[PDB]
Order: C-alpha cells, then sequence, then structure tokens
C-alpha cells in the first residue's frame, strides 16, 4: 500500500484567496486523482490523471505533478470550496488515498460564549455527576479549556469535542464535560469552566456554587 | 441521474458476518467496473473491494483478502459485498462506488460516482440506552440550555429541540468514544423571554435501542 502524505491535514482560506496543497507520495506514482468531500454528501470526482477536471468542475481548480509530488490549486476560492480534499494513486495495487486535506473558511476572529451546567438531579440519583461547558460560536478553532474544582485544575475525565465549521456563520464550537463520582461532586463546592482563545487577554471563566 | 444506494450496514460483533448491497439506477450497471470504497472513523478512506464488468474478475487489498467476498448481479443492477471475519477496524462507512467503463480503451482506475454509504460498526461492546440529562443553568439578552446524552452504543443517536422546532441556534456536538460508550451533548440558544417561561424539549433518539427520550430543561 503506497502511502500518500498530504500537507496541510488543516488549512483555512478567505474567499477569493489563492489555495494550494500538496500530496508526497513515499515512491513514485504516475497520476493522482483528486476527490471533494464535504460533511453531508459523499466524495466527488474532482480531477483525474492528475491534471483532468471532472465534469462539471471549475476552471477555478487544477491539478499538476509528477515522481513523488502532486498538488492541487484553487485559482480564487469560494465559500462552496470548503471542504476535505483526497488525493488518490492510481499506479500500485491497492488503490491508496491519501488522508486528506480539510479546508476551511477564514472569517473574523469571534470570542466564545461561554455556558457552564451543573449535574442534573437525574444524574445524580444514578451514583454520577457531569459538569458540562459550552463553548459556541468562536474562530479560530483553537481554544483551551480549564477545570477547576474549589480553586485546583482537574485535568482526567475531561471528554471534549468539536462541531463542524458552521455553514452560516463560519465559526466553531465545543463541549467539555468532567465527569465525577457523585460522592466527589458533593464534597467540593465551586465549579469553573476556564477558555483562553485569541480573543481573551485572560481567561473567560463560568462557575457555579453547588451552594446555592 | 446516476444513483448508488448503499444499505446492510449495523452492529455486528468481533468475527461475526455482514452483507451490504448497493442498488445501481441511471446508467448501464453490466458495462462498468464497481468498488466498495470505506471511510474510517479516522475519515481515511480505503479500497476494501473492485469487481469487473462481469463477474468474472474480482481484487481485493491483503487486509481484507480471504475475509470479503465482492459480487454483483447484473440482471438485478446490484453490486453485494460479502464481509466476514469482521476486525473491530472494519468499522467504517462503506460506499458503493463506480469505476472504469468497460470498453474505455484507457483505465482511470477513478470513482467517478459514490453512494451516500452504509454504516458498519464491529465491536464486542454491548449494547446500552443513553441517560439523557437536561441541563439547565445554576443560577444576557439569550440563555443557553443543553442536553447531556451520556453511556450509549452504538452509533448514531439523533438529538432535536421542540420537535424540530427549535432549529436556528442549535449545537449538537460529535460523540466521543469512552470505554465502549459514547457521550452526546446538545446545545440550544432562545431568547430569555422564552424559558423558563415556556417549555424547551429536547428530543432525543437512539435507534439501536429502540429508545426516545424527551427532557424538558427544567429551571434550577
Ligand atoms: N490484474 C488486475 C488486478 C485488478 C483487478 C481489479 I477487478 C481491480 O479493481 C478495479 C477497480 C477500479 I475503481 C477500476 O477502474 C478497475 I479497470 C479495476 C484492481 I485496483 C486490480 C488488473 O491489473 O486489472
Amino acid at each position: 500500500d503506497i502511502v500518500l502524505n498530504q500537507s496541510p491535514a488543516i488549512m483555512s482560506a478567505s474567499p477569493g484567496e489563492k489555495v494550494t496543497m500538496t500530496c508526497n507520495s513515499s515512491s513514485s506514482v504516475s497520476y493522482m486523482h483528486w476527490y471533494q468531500h464535504k460533511p453531508g454528501s459523499s466524495p466527488r470526482l474532482l480531477i483525474y490523471d492528475t491534471s483532468n477536471l471532472a465534469s462539471g468542475v471549475p476552471a477555478r481548480f487544477s491539478g499538476s505533478g509528477s515522481g513523488t509530488s502532486y498538488s492541487l490549486t484553487i485559482s480564487r476560492m469560494e465559500a462552496e470550496d470548503a471542504a476535505t480534499y483526497y488525493c488518490q494513486q492510481r499506479s500500485s495495487y491497492p488503490l491508496t488515498f491519501g488522508a486528506g486535506t480539510k479546508l476551511e473558511i477564514t472569517r473574523a476572529d469571534a470570542a466564545p460564549t461561554v455556558s457552564i451546567f451543573p449535574p442534573s438531579s437525574e444524574q445524580l440519583t444514578s451514583g454520577g455527576a457531569s459538569v458540562v461547558c459550552f463553548l459556541n460560536n468562536f474562530y479560530p478553532k483553537d481554544i483551551n479549556v480549564k477545570w477547576k474544582i474549589d480553586g485546583s485544575e482537574r485535568q482526567n475525565g475531561v471528554l471534549n469535542s468539536w462541531t463542524d465549521q458552521d455553514s452560516k456563520d463560519s465559526t466553531y464550537s465545543m463541549s467539555s464535560t468532567l465527569t465525577l463520582t457523585k460522592d466527589e461532586y458533593e464534597r467540593h463546592n465551586s465549579y469553573t469552566c476556564e477558555a483562553t482563545h485569541k480573543t481573551s487577554t485572560s481567561p473567560i471563566v463560568k462557575s457555579f456554587n453547588r451552594n446555592e | 441521474e446516476v444513483k448508488l444506494e448503499e444499505s446492510g450496514g449495523g452492529l455486528v460483533k468481533l468475527g461475526g458476518s455482514l452483507k451490504l448491497s448497493c442498488a445501481a439506477s441511471g446508467f448501464t450497471f453490466s458495462s462498468y467496473y464497481m468498488s466498495w470504497v470505506r471511510q474510517t472513523p479516522e475519515k481515511r478512506l480505503e479500497l476494501v473491494a473492485a469487481i469487473n464488468s462481469n463477474g468474472g474478475s474480482t481484487y481485493y487489498p491483503d487486509t481484507v483478502k480471504g475475509r470479503f467476498t465482492i459480487s454483483r448481479d447484473n440482471a438485478k443492477n446490484t453490486l453485494y459485498l460479502q464481509m466476514s471475519s469482521l476486525k473491530s477496524e472494519d468499522t467504517a462507512l462503506y460506499y458503493c462506488a463506480r469505476g472504469d467503463y468497460y470498453g474505455s480503451s484507457l483505465y482511470y482506475y477513478a470513482m467517478d460516482y459514490w453512494g451516500q454509504g452504509t454504516s458498519v460498526t464491529v465491536s464486542s461492546a454491548k449494547t446500552t440506552p443513553p441517560s439523557v440529562y437536561p441541563l439547565a443553568p445554576g443560577s444576557n439578552s439569550m440563555v443557553t440550555l443543553g442536553c447531556l446524552v451520556k453511556g450509549y452504543f452504538p452509533e448514531p443517536v439523533t438529538v432535536t429541540w421542540n420537535s424540530g422546532s427549535l432549529s436556528s441556534g442549535v449545537h449538537t456536538f460529535p460523540a466521543v468514544l469512552q470505554s465502549d460508550l459514547y457521550t452526546l451533548s446538545s446545545s440550544v440558544t432562545v431568547p430569555s423571554s422564552t424559558w423558563p417561561s415556556e417549555t424547551v424539549t429536547c428530543n432525543v433518539a437512539h435507534p439501536a435501542s429502540s429508545t426516545k427520550v424527551d427532557k424538558k430543561i427544567v429551571p434550577r
């Protein structure tokens, strides 16, 4: 299985901007296909045999390459070009794919709206306790969440998940869940979700007191 | 109008078997090479099987050779994948995809149309219904509420708000797997004038256990 290395793994561009991504091969290949894949639909053949556009594909897309290095270029990015792009070699069996370059849309930096939620009575009744923090509609994607209980950071038992880039406003959102035992939960008062981001000099702090 | 429509996906235990079908329309099925390609959870794409115009030749990568059998009935315009001796790493979305025209005179080994896919999970973990917990603030012109859908298996679940009436301002986050159970959350943001004065309800479904839960978000 020939290994194909796509770079960058993820990138962002403003509409109108020129975009280039690369597919480098551990071995020589004679041709390369490219596919476009958007959430909500299945892969679409974009270029075949290195540089030929598939049916329906706009001339802003072009492909080039030879030997061990191949590339895909959009002369002028449209918003509808946000997608994951995969290269595929066709010179050795099995046919193999790169891991994808996710092409995102650049928008203006946006600070997160942060909300923190205590465990439900339903969950406490069953012996567990999860504290949830939502960090909604921010840009860029990189963000850090810190959980503090009674002033001391907790790093274990935290599950985080990011949404895909929003189709309407191009922001991201992220959810963080810290799960505790009910007994440890009932032994502490102060629960804090702390967010750091390009848009804050100090952390955004949301908190609740179990005694209130 | 080319159309490829897969079926047969499901949950199977390690070493089990599944049979996938793909219904093809909009073209002369018997005139094309056909393939199965899978999207893994980490979003890698892997060819798993290919077959020529008749059922005569077939190709499998070593990773599935001897385990998977691709076939086709050109009478029924139908492609099949028999998947056996299944392994954890066969978990994926399986696409049916069309290859070369038989008499192209120049084979490209490109997949020019793909189905929407059918989902397969290979695991021995026990199917478990979710617990659905309301997320209400402890104590802005808007308020953000949530539902935590915890401890279920397998994927997927669906979440709506007010039976789909609240669509804008919703974020349903991708589930996270930990120790054979998934946790998923969903947030909804609404005018503070609408809650708690009116009801906000999350509607959760988990087909794999036939569970459906409607959880109102109660203040305090
Ligand atoms: N010795 C044989 C080996 C081979 C057979 C098949 I069947 C195959 O699967 C496909 C998939 C697509 I997609 C195509 O467009 C075509 I053509 C064949 C592949 I990979 C390799 C040969 O070299 O042909």
